[PDB]
């Protein structure tokens, strides 16, 4: 019976769950306990420098938050869904706020990784990893945390798939959406973090909605511009504003292939336009300013993703239309004389 | 014990983790196939010296090109995947794989690696390929693009049958053992 095959999937799905999640947990804290506690440890203090032992905040990020909070709360209630897998998205929704934590982390990453590029050579490292009879260095365990938030998502969807029938469908399907939620602002504001030459405070812009590369053609009123050949700008929605910055991709010593954005532009929403219609190219559509005296013809490398841009901009527009009709509403009552 | 790391990378769904499962348990996941594989440490023997083959997974990161990076630093060759069965996986490792481990790691060796190739003789696959004017990639194609790129070599394997799956890793294996080298364009 379908039914059963189903159950039995669950199942599956359930055990590489909690399987997973205790490895997770147990790697966490065996790199903890055998790196960082032995950074300050007397017998050991000859290996390492002080200049290391200051930068481990740089070099575990956030770990033993993240740690604490799997090895206290998450894990232990994902233990109670065994019984009935289909309810581990609920598990998920109710400690939605707590995962922000990997933002931290993903941020910190490329930063402590630039620490290991000078240091994995170190004495004291080897040492430790001896000890600890590790075959893997320690930068791949610091990976562990990046890995795990990006896995969730596919055990989630692979839950979904065997519980289409079940009671709690719809819980996993929200929790799926949210984790990818949190693994998308995750990713975007490690863009954000590279962009520089901007005077003022990013966070005044309210939230950042979405971020991506473009080719992009300019259309300005008569009386930097791309004219014929299109210019690369990668873009940033965000609630009040809409950032251009052109990507550099120059390097320079010890070499971050991150790439950084040198901010051009901001144009403000509260006089942004849209044309989501191009003719000859489905993935193209336009962001105007000031009614079309300026407009730029974006691109997007596909169709999607032109739809996810204009849709997002959409309710942005939206919700701006309304705040000034609640407050030209609010100031029209003002007819008490 | 030297360490030679290795990171597969590739569209979602081309069977990463199936590949590295099946090679690492020897055994294809009959009933369920498994979403996580860790860092894995295989002991592989060189010149009767004992060396540790490092096994890098990057599936569920595809779609996160901040996160993605992260696993790259280090990495001592690359295999680059894409379902034989699947054009549009072929056509990303040109559009988009191949250019970002090139930007990332300059020096680092990668070998094209076809996948899911036991579904160039599965029913209805072929016939799904079919109702859009598409069908499977061919070796000869692959070989074309391995060369065009500048990859070290293209191979192929199925994770089910096991077929050419641990000569994709030896030749992994072997394209570490490389001096640094700049890309070559490679004969034939």
């Amino acid at each position: 019976e379908e039914e059963e095959s189903l159950a039995i999937l669950r199942r599956h799905v359930m055990n590489e769950l909690l399987d997973t999640e205790r490895a997770y947990v147990e790697e966490l804290l065996c790199v903890l306990e055998g790196y960082a506690a032995e950074m300050d440890n007397p017998l050991m203090a000859h290996l390492i420098s002080t200049g290391l032992q200051n930068k481990k905040n740089i070099l575990f990020g956030n770990m033993e938050e993240i740690y604490h909070f799997h090895n206290r709360i998450f894990l232990r209630e994902l233990e109670s869904c065994i019984d009935c897998p289909e309810l581990v998205g609920r598990c998920f929704l109710e400690r939605m706020e707590e995962f922000q934590i990997y933002e931290k982390y993903c941020q910190n990453k490329p930063r402590s990784e630039s620490l290991w590029r000078q240091c994995s050579d170190c004495p004291f490292f080897q040492e430790c990893q001896k000890k600890l009879d590790h075959k893997l260095s320690l930068d791949s365990y610091l990976l562990k945390p990046v890995q795990r938030i990006t896995k969730y998502q596919l055990l989630l969807k692979e839950m979904l798939k065997y519980s289409k029938h079940c009671e709690g469908a719809e819980d996993l399907q929200e929790a799926l959406s949210s984790i990818l939620g949190i693994l998308k602002a995750v990713n975007d504001s490690m863009h954000l973090i590279a962009i520089t030459g901007y005077d003022g405070n990013l966070g005044d812009l309210g939230k950042l909605l979405m971020q991506g590369s473009f080719s992009v053609w300019t259309d300005h009123k008569k009386g930097e511009l791309a004219r014929f050949k299109p210019m690369q700008r990668h873009l940033f929605l965000h609630e009040k504003a809409v950032l251009f910055c052109k990507k550099r991709e120059e390097n320079g010593e010890g070499y971050e292939k991150a790439p950084s954005y040198s901010y051009k532009q901001s144009l403000n929403m509260t006089a942004v336009g849209i044309t989501e219609n191009v003719k000859g190219d489905t993935k193209k559509f336009e962001i105007w300013y000031n009614a079309r005296e300026e407009v730029y013809i974006i691109q997007a490398p596909t169709p999607e993703i032109k739809a996810a841009w204009v849709n997002a901009i959409r309710k942005v527009l939206t919700s701006q239309l309304q705040a000034c009709r609640e407050a030209s509403q609010h100031r029209a009552l003002e007819q008490s004389h | 014990m030297q360490t030679i790391k290795c990171v597969v990378v590739g569209d979602g769904a081309v069977g990463k983790t199936c590949l590295l499962i099946s090679y690492t348990t020897n055994k294809f996941p009959s009933e369920y196939v498994p979403t996580v594989f860790d860092n894995y440490a295989v002991t592989v023997m060189i010149g009767g010296e004992p060396y540790t083959l490092g096994l890098f997974d990057t599936a569920g990161q595809e779609d996160y090109d901040r996160l993605r990076p992260l696993s790259y630093p280090q990495t001592d060759v690359f295999l680059v995947c894409f379902s034989v069965v699947s054009p549009s996986s072929f056509e990303n490792v040109k559009e988009k794989w191949v250019p970002e481990i090139t930007h990332h790691c300059p020096k680092t060796p990668f070998l094209l690696v076809g996948t899911q190739i036991d579904l160039r003789d599965d029913p209805s696959t072929i016939e799904k390929l079919a109702k859009n004017k598409q069908k499977p990639i061919t070796p000869e194609t692959a070989e074309k693009l391995a060369r065009d790129l500048k990859a070290v070599k293209y191979v192929e394997c199925s994770a089910l049958t096991q077929k050419g799956l641990k000569n994709v890793f030896d030749e992994a294996i072997l394209a570490a053992l490389e001096p640094p080298e700049p890309k070559k364009s490679r004969r034939s």
